[PDB]
């Protein structure tokens, strides 16, 4: 991504909101935003929280979705507008309606403005809606699994990358990380018990992608291998690049 | 043996 210090950035806290769907995403000392979200196929519904941390009444609080350009077709995001006016100390939220048109890497740019003691307050921040927030876990059996492993022919479907852990390599965060990102976990696959195997279908409105992945973490080098095997190119290297960046 | 290649 972009170069620099990402504090005070408009994507400080994006990475969090990858492997689940609640918490906090910006907060500097007037406003608190929060976020909680829910998916089914290709659909979803994220709540966008704004806290007045202040005793002083906000107005003509303004929040705009922004949805740049090759996003502007894959995604398709409809909301309400928000009473413009909020209490200090109160709380408005924003219903974001959402449709998955096909795969997509970018992120909407949630911008606020508002005014506050008089002042013109503008906040910029990344809204965290990625591709894999529209998986459907797939269960099957190692025999199903292997067999629809090597159904896959075109080279540009299977992408690996071999990466240094950015975080602690414990087992049971791993697996709540890889059940989070939304494919189904399969033990029982990998002959190596330490290993972690998923399988799910990216849904969109135009096409639906069977995915299955391998993660092979390596305790004493620190590092991750990670192969996405899938039935569309873009998907394999957005899904890749995205659980990567969660290790 | 190794059914992974």
């Amino acid at each position: 991504g972009s170069p620099g210090i990402r504090l005070g950035s408009s994507e400080d806290n994006f990475a969090r909101f990858v492997c689940k769907n609640n918490g906090v995403l910006f907060e500097n000392q007037l406003l608190q935003i929060g976020l909680k979200s829910e998916f089914r196929q290709n659909l979803g519904r994220m709540f966008i929280f704004y806290g007045n941390k202040t005793s002083t009444q906000f107005l003509n609080f303004t929040p705009t979705l922004i949805c740049a350009d090759d996003l502007q077709t894959n995604l398709n995001l409809q909301t309400k507008p928000v009473d413009p006016t909020v209490d200090g100390g109160a709380q408005v939220q924003q219903v974001v309606n959402i449709e998955c048109i096909s795969d997509f890497t970018e992120a909407p740019v949630l911008n606020i403005q508002f005014r506050y003691g008089g002042t013109f307050q503008n906040v910029s921040v990344k809204l965290p809606i990625t591709l894999n927030k529209f998986f459907q876990p797939t269960e099957m059996a190692s025999q199903d699994f292997f067999q629809r492993w090597k159904q896959l022919s075109n080279p540009q479907q299977e992408v690996q990358n071999i990466f240094k852990a950015k975080h602690p390599m414990d087992t049971e965060i791993t697996k709540a990380k890889i059940i989070g990102f939304g494919s189904a976990l399969l033990e029982e696959v990998d002959p190596n018990p330490a290993n972690f195997v998923g399988a799910g279908i990216i849904h969109t409105k135009t096409t639906q992608i069977g995915c299955l992945l391998r993660l092979e973490p390596n305790l004493q080098a620190q590092m991750y291998r990670l192969t996405l095997r899938t039935s569309k190119d873009t998907v394999s290297q957005r899904l890749c690049e995205l659980l990567s960046e969660q290790f | 043996s190794d059914p992974w290649k």
